[PDB]
């Protein structure tokens, strides 16, 4: 899903994949519904689009 | 009516640990944040950290990362600062602060309580 | 990390006048900024939110504007009472930076 229909990495990808997980910052006590993501989606989207 | 009560003047050694009090009324207390603020008489204001009204976690600011301690209490909608081992330079005013963890600005209403500290 | 700073430091107003004070920001801060009003002896209080915005119950008498580097608010109709030394605040990077203050004072 996070590959495909969300944001594509490259098959010749050079960089670092640089994350961390914070709990702290953006989790809200009933739910941070501003970050949103997609889950149907009916194109494989290439990469760095 | 939203009000942040705040505790009297203290006035103790330096060295001694003291808790102030901030408690809140009227608003939702699990919504927003709990920043806090300092001010010395010959300066001004200065974040200091945060806590969240769920959990209870103590992050603090990259200054001050030490001494301080934030105990919360829930349920009774309490907000105390636990300030241990009072030095000669710690003669501030604590601010309390309602600053959500979405829109984060302060809006700094508290009274002030008078660390005086010799 | 923010270098706030707010020009001029202390200038004087009179009776109605329309004053403006401007603040700088070093880095881009281009549509998050607050403004805020503080007597001494007393907390302060929000006036203009995120540089154009205005909260419901203040009075009126001031609109804020501007973006990129470049705030302000302009007083369009000052009263005597005031006398107080203005605050900006930013929202983009932590940590969180205030000014110096841009106090006014009667003649
Ligand atoms: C729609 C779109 O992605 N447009 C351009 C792309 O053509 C270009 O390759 C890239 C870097 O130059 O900047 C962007």
């Amino acid at each position: 899903n996070i590959a495909d229909y969300n944001y594509k990495l490259p098959d010749d990808f050079t960089g670092c994949v640089i994350a961390w997980n914070s709990n702290n910052l953006d989790s809200k006590v009933g739910g941070n519904y501003n970050y949103l993501y997609r889950l149907f989606r009916k194109s494989n989207l290439k990469p760095f689009e | 009516q939203v009000q942040l009560v705040q505790s009297g003047s203290e006035l103790k050694k330096p060295g001694a640990s003291v808790k102030v009090s901030c408690k809140a009324s009227g608003y939702t207390f699990t919504d927003y944040g709990m920043n806090w603020v300092r001010q010395a008489p010959g300066q001004g204001l200065e974040w200091m950290g945060w806590i969240n009204t769920y959990s209870g976690e103590p992050t603090y600011a990259d200054d001050f990362r030490g001494r301080f301690v934030f105990s919360l209490d829930t349920s009774v909608s309490t907000a105390y600062l636990q300030i241990c081992s009072l030095k000669a330079e710690d003669t501030a005013v604590y601010y309390c602060a309602r600053g959500g963890n979405w829109d984060w600005y302060f809006d700094v209403w508290g009274q002030g309580t008078l660390v005086t500290v010799s | 990390d923010i270098q706030m700073t707010q020009s001029p430091s202390s200038l004087s107003a009179s009776v109605g006048d329309r004053v403006t004070i401007t603040c700088r920001a070093s880095q881009s801060v281009s549509n998050f900024l607050h403004w805020y009003q503080q007597k001494p002896g007393k907390a302060p209080k929000l006036l203009i939110y995120y540089a154009s915005q205005s909260i419901s119950g203040v009075p009126s008498r001031f609109s804020g504007s501007g973006s990129g580097t470049d705030f302000t608010l302009t007083i369009s109709s000052l009263q005597p009472e005031d006398f107080a030394t203005y605050y900006c605040q930013q929202s983009n990077t932590w940590p969180l930076t205030f000014g110096q203050g841009t106090k006014l004072e009667i003649k």
